[PDB]
């Protein structure tokens, strides 16, 4: 169908965005490269590790 | 340019059909609501020349591309809804009328329920 | 990437008429090939092994 792949886009984009936005502030040294930049990357690795690759 | 983007086969094809309703009904009131002028209670010689034919052929094309995208008696509601909520321009809403009754498949009878109940 | 590739898979009286004809054009058709969904699921099931492979060496320390 279609909804589905839309569905799994937009969740996608919205995490890509995020990330992006993240990587620029770990360029400027805005954050910090202490952590919870660490713990906030292994939050989006589960969130996609659950249903990765289903097969059709 | 404006109307053939509009023209929802480039669109419909990419975007979930649940947010496009939503632009369209709130384009649907924006181009009612917008300059309510000629609220004359006398805009009556003045259908004459907001007739089908005479309305502009884009006026015409949006319209029933706004039909088409989506579903009859949705819009017979709405616009129930909107004429009861909120002032109109009468030269859109005629000429709207004008294009719902010939376009769409008999709700002519679904017109003169609303009226009966107005 | 796989979700365009498939969204470019998705593209290709009187009034009444040519409302019946627009109806015709937009009727509810999917055509999200298979064979596509896979070759990028390969491409994808490559990537998701080097993000699984980094996320061991983030976890652990």
């Amino acid at each position: 169908r279609v909804q589905y792949l839309r569905q799994i886009h937009a969740n996608h984009e919205t995490l890509l965005r995020e990330v992006q936005t993240l990587r620029d502030r770990l360029c400027t040294e805005d954050e910090a490269s202490s952590c919870a930049t660490a713990q906030r990357l292994l939050q989006v690795y589960r969130q996609l590790r659950h249903p990765s690759l289903i097969l059709l | 340019c404006w109307f053939g983007v509009f023209s929802g086969h480039t669109l419909g094809s990419v975007i979930s059909t649940d947010p496009l309703k939503r632009f369209f009904s709130h384009t649907l009131t924006q181009i009612l609501t917008h300059s309510p002028v000629l609220k004359a209670s006398d805009a009556v010689q003045m259908q004459r020349e907001w007739s089908f034919a005479r309305t502009h052929p884009l006026l015409t094309s949006l319209y029933r591309r706004l039909f088409v995208m989506l579903s009859a008696e949705e819009l017979v509601g709405h616009l129930q809804e909107v004429l009861e909520t909120q002032e109109v321009h009468w030269q859109r809403v005629l000429s709207f009328v004008s294009a719902l009754v010939v376009c769409f498949p008999e709700a002519q009878q679904l017109l003169e329920d609303w009226v009966a109940r107005l | 990437s796989l979700s365009s590739a498939i969204a470019k898979h998705e593209s290709n009286p009187y009034r009444k008429e040519l409302q019946r004809e627009k109806k015709k054009m937009l009727q509810t058709n999917l055509k999200v090939s298979g064979a596509l969904y896979r070759e990028i699921t390969l491409k994808v099931a490559e990537v998701q092994l080097k993000s699984d492979f980094a996320a061991q060496k983030l976890s652990n320390l």
